[PDB]
RNA sequence: AUGAUGUCAUACUUAUCCUGUCCCUUUUUUUUCCA
């Protein structure tokens, strides 16, 4: 699932690179792929 | 009632069961004084029936026969009227599986015994070496062994004499017979003293009617030879003859027993006796051969070791006499497809061999290296190599190693089990033919390689194998072709792709280039180098293994043969070999990083270490930790130092751990050059003795105690005093590795800089209010004390002496 | 189609060493637009 | 030169079969003595008889006839001495002149 | 309560310090402690060094090192001198620059010999250079913030530093003797 | 935990993944003196053992130099039983 | 210790009535304590099933994983004996239907013995005084009752494998116990073999304080 | 613990070693016990003694030998 | 101004592991008013 640091990465990550760039902040994330992250954010 | 009162004050065995061993001193004293009072009247009832008891434990045994023992000798005649009681409840154990409870009773009825009152023994246990049972008879019989420990033969001989030549029952003549063999198994060489008397008991009944005495009597024969070793029938001769009769007018168990004792004897004989004795015994032997009993065959065949081993049995004797039926009716599959007969038929026919010779026997079982049951011609080869291993080669004459070299061949191919059996048997065997094996290399070489052509990979690797075995004669006796063949083929070969015969094949190569050096290697090393680099990349513990080996014998001494850049690309493939999950791999690892500093300069693989320090999970950080340590002791410390010390300076974690760790083995592995070195490195420690986390200061403990134990004696003593003013504060830690490398350093420290100085730092807190530190005080004046507790006698302080003690030393203080 | 002159790929071990260091700029950078008098990065990292 | 580590007495057996190493507290140790096969003198294990609480003024063989070997120490006990706040205990102690005794069958030594 | 009987034994720490030969070392808890006079004899000894700091304290021993920022470990001069330290330098901004593909370009193809610093460089370094550093004798056990604590107890007049000079309106160095302090001219004012 | 049932005459062995470090220096390097261990832990199945490992006794068991300058070796079988 | 023998080693109303009572005392001693517990018919139903046991489910090989199955389902929380109590319970609550453990796994052989033995065991239950009772779903008085007849049958974890309470000698876990992952901490067990290694059948999870509730006699409370 | 079990074995092992509630007595009595036996086993001090004093070696050592038992007076309570 | 309490994941230590593990033979115990 998800916890409360890697929200807060990804809440960086989204706000600085757009909302649409979704491989490389999955790249950013440590076992967490663009799936996931395009999920949780919306 | 008084008496039931003794009883309950008496159990303080709880005292001694449970408590403190302060529980234990208070009661243990108090009843060691208190035993005569407190009698052992009430003990034995209260005592026997605990130690009996299903699941009283190794300890409580020990502590209760510690009781029954001291309380023995504490009460020699307060003990008297529970003899028999104590002797039959307990007797079973001497005569039993638990080597403990054999040793537990015999040292608890020596003191019984002992302190005992003496002619109640025999006086309990005479009218039962007459009983009906063979099981009691037993039973006291080697009881009486155990009293004869306690008290001593003679006080008893002249009884033993009657229990012996008693007419009324063979039952107590059997009874006698084994108390005999029974003393002569347990004391031993303490027979001699007698030597004679017990032959004497024994005279009566190798002739007597009742088979279970006559031969229990051979066996008591059997075990006074054997606690009577070489010292022959000096003793002995009084009984020869019943013996040597019934062995040929008997059969049966009396032939197995009889048999046994002879050939216990057949050593201490003599040559006009064991010349007579033995030519006698050999007709026996010859028809028991055939004998198809297991036991038999045990004891016929340890008998025939011996006897038709000594020096008079004839070369000729043995090899017209005994071998032909012994071949005959042994070498049948049956002895090999049996568990017992392979190995001690192995045994006797290894014997044989060191008689007379290989040029025989060799040729009497060549051919049963083509036989069936393959565990046979396994057994043959087990035999033939352990003979010609522990011999030589030297007579086996021309035929007789051709049949051998080609049995041997096709045991090889033949095989069907992975077993070192057949590799062993061809290594030795070829070992020994020396340079006899000059003209079947072809043979023997055509064979392995249409075997390197296989399709399974098993027999390929077990090709690759037996190459690896005989490489070293492949050469010696000049295989140009031929040991070129081996080093170019294999060269083909490093394409395979199944692991298990990659790692062979790199084994081969190895054990060829061991033979033949770099500088007339069939394949240049100038081509099988880089060939193997990229196999470094192989992922697998027994390729990687065998590779790292190549790689680390070539870095060691061809080395030049190979240009800087390949040996940068190999140390870049090394650095990830360090997390391999076998522990031989990274020590070989680290070893080639040393040979690589070698042969190119240090400072480009010191720069390609440093980088790698940078990774993270330990275990690969602590092995190139371990291999800067290398580098800096084979290419002098100084090259290193400065790089080391400068990193210290990044400001991440695992670095500056990683520098003091690696200085840590550096001041280990070179020792006593260290005296130069101490000072540049202490303001490092110091830094880093001043926090900077709790694994900061466990690492600059460790390097405090290696420099220590290094500079061991040359005076750098200023400089550890230093450090101990930064060390000691950890004192008061909590974390099981702080203060263990903590306490580590300063035992090293306290041999480096003296005991004065530590004891010093430890004497204001041995006596503090708290408990914390009056606790870590006297651990560590304890440790000081231990060694080292000679010199402080010097060290002690004044302690001034009060009213009614004194306390200081005038012997100290003596003038003169 | 790849190209002639290259390296390998980077192992999950150098993978993982700048992963970490990616995220780290991340983090001073997320610091920097969020302008924090109450950050410190120690001699330890 | 420590206080329980043998070293200070040392006797032998007047024949040359065992010697005794013995401290002045608590231990004393055994070794028994065999010419080898090539009569080049070997040295087994050493036994054991270590008693707690226990002085030495001396230790020294006696001579018997191929029995077993044995030796006679002197003796004493602080150990009550240090229990009695009184000092009584540090008079009425007496030394014990005893044996201990090999049994070189069974390969120890009993008191 | 027989601890409690003992501890009106526990005497006062004027019974103590009046008893004792040396009273400068009695402290506080020195009283709870089963062997006083002992204790206080021992502490009194000559050349022997007493417990650390903090066994009272409910900190661990340097958790309140934790709070500052700290410098970087400075390197001994002579190890300076031969100037290995730009080379690092020189190396680590290198690296830090490039990039992962030209990282591994760089494995598999290797700037051989990139750099290079002689020997007897070195050598002379360690073996020729090498010094005694400033070391603390016998007993000066290291606690925290000691290296913080500035340092006292010279009460010496002729105590002056540079800064001292420069911050004071006196000079520095060699005139350090022939530069009688602004407060000399009132000790020969009125003393 | 230890054997340290005195010493004695008879020496030790290692297995061959134990190999090479001290008994208990737990070093790898500059051996000086052999082990010695007591008889109990001398017999039977336990002759020629790993006192590590438990494998064969196949490598010699040594003293890392520092057990010798300390005489952390004069204690007598070290066996983990 | 059980407390059928006085300290001299004769009959007590306890001792008398479970040699009566048809099987062994440990059993006995439990179905007394469901007297204690209001356990009755829970108390009753699993010895019924310790009876017969070594055959209840059938683990055929050609149909392993939809047996293991089958068998997983009634895993209840608290050890085998009330996994055999539902067993049972389930069973007759189909109606002693053959088809149900046909379905579900089981032997119906060992389910309808054991059964049999429990009618017998009811039809002993008015001489040996017991009052019909449920536990009303209360699986602690279970346990407490099972305690109070196997108290002897138990072992603790210790470090270096699960061992014994008195002699701590070793034992290991059955594998195909409904606890053999679960791991407690303090073991009752009602086998004790070793097999290949040393085993334990029939294994519960119990407290150590019901062990000084019980046995403050036999077990004193240092040793736990 | 079972360190312990071996601790107080080497408390066992080692006449003279300590734990945190030692008493003076004991201390100093150990302290000079060995004093003793190292003033006898050291061939030297012994001719320091007997030269000090006008004894004899013979004099000298049976002297420290029967101090050896209650060197630094009766014991504590 | 640093308490213990924690079902906190992360970081970290021991040249600490990757080689120290697994499924039962046989079979037996008397019983009670029906409604
Ligand atoms: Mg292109
Ligand atoms: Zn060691
Ligand atoms: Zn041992
Ligand atoms: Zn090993």
């Amino acid at each position: 699932v998800w916890r409360n640091t890697e929200d807060e990465i990804l809440k960086a990550a989204v706000m600085k690179y757009g909302k649409n760039q979704w491989s490389r902040i999955a790249s950013l994330l440590h076992r967490k792929s663009a799936k996931q992250c395009k999920a949780r954010w919306y | 009632p008084e008496e039931q009162k003794e009883r309950k004050i008496m159990k303080l065995l709880l005292k001694i069961k449970n408590g403190t061993p302060p529980m234990r001193k208070a009661a243990l004293r108090q009843i060691t004084d208190k035993a005569r009072e407190f009698g052992a009247g009430p003990l034995f009832n209260q005592i026997l029936p605990l130690l009996m008891s299903p699941t009283l434990e190794d300890q409580e045994r020990h502590l209760l026969v510690k009781v029954i023992d001291r309380i023995l000798y504490k009460l020699d005649d307060l003990v008297r009227p529970y003899v028999h009681k104590i002797l039959v409840v307990i007797e079973p154990l001497l005569i039993d599986e638990d080597y403990y409870a054999r040793v537990e009773g015999r040292e608890i009825i020596s003191n019984l015994a002992k302190a005992a009152g003496l002619a109640t023994m025999i006086s309990t246990m005479r009218p039962d070496i007459d009983n009906m049972d063979e099981y009691v008879r037993n039973t006291t019989a080697r009881a009486f062994a155990v009293v004869a420990s306690a008290l001593g033969i003679p006080s008893l001989l002249p009884f033993l004499k009657a229990v012996c030549k008693s007419k009324k029952s063979w039952q107590a003549r059997h009874t006698g017979i084994k108390i005999v063999q029974q003393i002569a198994i347990l004391m031993g060489c303490a027979i001699l003293p007698h030597l004679r008397s017990l032959v004497e008991i024994i005279e009566h009944g190798l002739v007597d009617e009742q088979q279970k005495v006559r031969t229990i009597s051979a066996l008591a024969i059997a075990a006074l030879a054997e606690a009577a070793t070489p010292y022959g029938i000096e003793s002995f001769d009084s009984v020869l003859k019943p013996l040597w009769k019934g062995i040929r007018q008997h059969r049966g168990k009396g032939l197995a027993a009889f048999l046994k004792a002879i050939g216990y004897l057949i050593p201490l004989m003599d040559a006009e006796y064991a010349n007579y004795y033995t030519r006698e015994v050999m007709l026996i032997l010859i028809r028991e051969f055939q004998s198809p009993d297991e036991e038999m065959k045990k004891i016929v065949l340890k008998v025939v070791k011996q006897c038709c081993g000594t020096d008079g049995v004839e070369a000729n004797y043995i090899k017209t006499e005994i071998l032909p039926p012994f071949f005959k009716h042994f070498w049948q599959h049956r002895m090999a497809l049996d568990r017992r007969n392979y190995r001690q038929l192995v045994d006797t026919t290894v014997e044989l061999a060191n008689k007379v010779g290989a040029a025989e026997i060799i040729s009497r079982i060549v051919d049963d290296l083509k036989d069936e049951a393959e565990q046979y011609r396994k057994m043959v080869m087990e035999t033939i190599e352990k003979i010609m291993g522990n011999l030589g080669a030297a007579d086996i004459d021309h035929k007789l190693e051709e049949q051998l070299i080609d049995g041997i061949l096709y045991a090889f191919q033949e095989q069907t089990t992975e077993d070192s059996v057949m590799l062993n048997g061809f290594g030795t065997v070829v070992n020994a033919l020396g340079k006899r094996v000059k003209p079947y290399l072809p043979q023997i070489c055509g064979t392995v390689l249409w075997r390197l052509n296989n399709k399974s990979a098993k027999v390929r690797q077990q090709a690759a194998d037996l190459i690896s075995r005989t490489a070293v004669v492949m050469k010696t006796c000049q295989e140009e072709k031929l040991m070129g063949h081996l080093g170019v083929v294999l060269y083909e070969y490093l394409g395979e792709e199944y692991p298990e015969v990659l790692g062979s094949i790199l084994g081969a190569l190895k054990a060829i280039v061991n033979v033949i050096g770099m500088h007339k290697m069939t394949p240049p090393i100038k081509d099988l180098l880089p060939r193997l680099t990229p196999i470094l990349k192989n992922r697998h513990e027994k390729v990687q293994e065998n590779c790292i080996d190549l790689v680390g014998r070539i870095a060691d001494r061809g080395a030049e043969y190979v240009s800087a850049r390949e040996w940068m690309r190999i140390c870049f493939e090394l650095l990830e070999l360090l997390k391999a999950h076998k522990k031989a791999i990274r020590r070989a690892t680290v070893n080639t990083f040393g040979y690589i500093a070698k042969a190119i300069g240090p400072h480009d693989v010191l720069a390609t270490l440093l980088n790698n320090l940078k990774v993270q999970e330990r275990q690969n950080r602590v092995c190139t930790t371990v291999a800067i340590a290398i580098v800096a002791e084979t290419c002098s410390p100084f090259t290193v130092l400065p790089a080391l010390m400068n990193e210290y300076r990044v400001p991440e974690l695992n670095v500056q751990n990683g520098v003091l760790k690696s200085l840590s083995f550096l001041f280990e592995y070179i020792g006593e050059m260290g005296k130069d070195y101490i000072y540049a490195v202490t303001p490092l420690l110091e830094d880093a003795l001043m926090d900077r986390d709790l694994v900061h200061r466990q690492t600059a403990s460790a390097v405090v105690q290696h420099m220590s134990l290094g500079v061991y004696g040359f005076g750098c003593e200023d400089s550890l005093n230093h450090l101990l003013n930064y060390v000691w504060p950890n004192v008061f830690e909590t974390s099981p590795h702080v203060i263990q490398a903590v306490m580590g350093a300063l035992e090293g420290l306290r041999v480096a800089i003296g005991p004065c100085r530590m004891l010093q730092y430890c004497l204001q807190g041995l006596f503090h209010p708290a408990r914390k530190v009056r606790d870590v005080y006297w651990k560590i004046y304890n440790s000081i004390y231990i060694g080292s507790q000679d010199a402080l006698i010097a060290h002690y302080p004044r302690i001034y002496n009060d009213d009614k003690n004194t306390y200081i030393r005038y012997e100290l203080d003596y003038i003169l | 189609g790849g190209k002639t002159g290259s390296g390998g790929v980077a192992s999950s071990s150098e993978s993982n060493r700048d992963r970490r260091e990616r995220l780290r700029q991340l983090a001073l950078e997320t610091i920097d637009i969020n302008k924090d008098p109450y950050f410190m990065k120690n001699h330890l990292g | 030169c420590r206080r329980i580590v043998p070293g200070q007495f040392l006797a032998v057996d007047p024949k040359g079969r065992a010697v005794m190493i013995s401290a002045i507290e608590k231990q004393k140790l055994v070794y028994i003595l065999n010419r080898d096969a090539a009569a080049r003198l070997t040295i087994s294990s050493p036994l054991e008889a270590h008693k707690a609480n226990t002085l030495v003024y001396h230790v020294v063989g006696v001579d018997v006839g191929f029995e077993n070997p044995m030796f006679a120490c002197l003796e004493m006990d602080y150990e009550e001495a240090d229990n009695d706040p009184t000092g009584e205990a540090a008079a009425n102690t007496q030394q014990t002149l005893t044996f201990y005794e090999l049994d070189l069958g069974l390969n120890h030594v009993v008191r | 309560s027989k601890k409690k009987l003992r501890r009106m034994n526990r005497f006062t720490v004027a019974e103590l310090k009046q008893l004792v030969a040396r009273p400068d070392v009695v402290e506080m808890h020195d009283v709870t402690a089963q062997d006083p006079k002992l204790l206080v004899h021992l502490k009194a000894t000559r050349n022997s060094v007493p417990v650390p700091r903090h066994w009272c304290f409910k900190r661990k021993y340097l958790q309140g090192k934790r709070g500052i920022e700290k410098p970087p470990f400075e390197l001994p001069d002579f190890i300076k001198r031969t100037g290995i330290q730009e080379m690092r330098e020189a190396l680590q901004e290198k690296e830090e620059q490039k990039t992962m593909k030209s990282k591994m370009r760089e494995k598999v193809r290797p700037k051989m010999g990139k750099i290079d610093i002689d020997y007897q460089k070195l050598h002379d370094a360690f073996f020729k250079w090498q010094t005694k550093p400033k070391l603390t004798i016998h007993g000066d056990l290291y606690y925290e913030g000691k290296e913080f604590e500035t340092r006292l107890k010279e009460k010496k007049p002729g105590d002056l530093s540079d800064e001292l000079r420069i911050s004071l309106g006196m000079p520095v160095g060699p005139n350090a003797h022939k530069v009688p302090p602004p407060w000399l001219i009132a000790m020969q004012r009125y003393g | 935990i230890f054997c340290r049932k005195q010493a004695g005459v008879a020496i030790g062995r290692l297995c061959e993944k134990c190999d090479g470090k001290c008994v208990i220096c737990d070093s790898y390097v500059r051996p000086c003196t052999l082990v010695r261990i007591c008889d109990e832990c001398n017999y039977g199945s336990y002759q020629g053992r790993c006192v590590i490992c438990g494998g064969p006794g196949v490598s010699d068991a040594y003293y890392c130099k520092e057990c010798t300058i300390q005489e952390k070796d004069r204690d007598g079988c070290p066996k983990i039983v | 210790a059980l407390g059928a023998l006085n300290h001299l080693g004769e009959l007590t109303t306890s001792g008398r009535k479970m040699a009566e009572l048809p099987v062994d005392p440990m059993l006995s001693k439990m179905i007394l304590a469901s007297e204690k517990y209001s356990c009755s018919e829970e108390i009753l139903t699993v010895a019924a099933m310790l009876s017969v046991n070594n055959s209840i489910f059938y683990r055929p090989k050609d149909k392993v994983v939809h047996a293991d199955n089958a068998r997983v389902n009634f895993f209840l929380p608290g050890g085998d004996h009330l996994v055999l109590l539902n067993v049972y319970t389930q069973w007759a609550e189909s109606g002693y239907s053959s088809q149900w453990c046909y379905e579900n796994f089981v032997q119906f052989r060992s389910m309808r013995r054991a059964r049999d033995v429990r009618e017998q065991l009811e039809g002993l239950l008015e001489r040996v005084e017991v009052g019909l009772s449920s536990c009303q779903g209360d699986y602690i008085r279970v346990r407490k009752a099972i305690t109070a007849g196997y108290f002897y049958h138990t072992a603790r974890l210790t470090r270096s494998g699960y061992r014994t309470v008195k002699q701590q000698q070793t034992v290991f876990i059955h594998p195909n116990s409904s606890l053999f992952e679960q791991q407690p901490r303090w073991l009752l067990y009602h086998e004790l073999v070793l097999t290949t290694k040393e085993f334990m059948r029939q294994v519960l999870e119990i407290e150590s304080s019901w062990l000084l509730e019980v046995a403050p006699h036999y077990y004193k409370a240092k040793e736990l | 613990y079972t360190i312990h079990s071996q601790l107080e074995h080497l408390q066992s092992k080692y006449i003279g070693t300590g734990h945190a509630d030692t008493t003076k007595w004991e201390w100093l009595v150990n302290q000079h016990r060995d004093s003793y036996c190292s003033y006898m086993g050291h061939f030297d001090l012994l001719n320091y003694f007997a030269i000090a004093e006008n004894e004899s070696k013979a004099r000298v050592r049976f002297n420290l030998m029967e101090k050896m038992l209650q060197p630094c007076g009766p014991p504590a309570d």
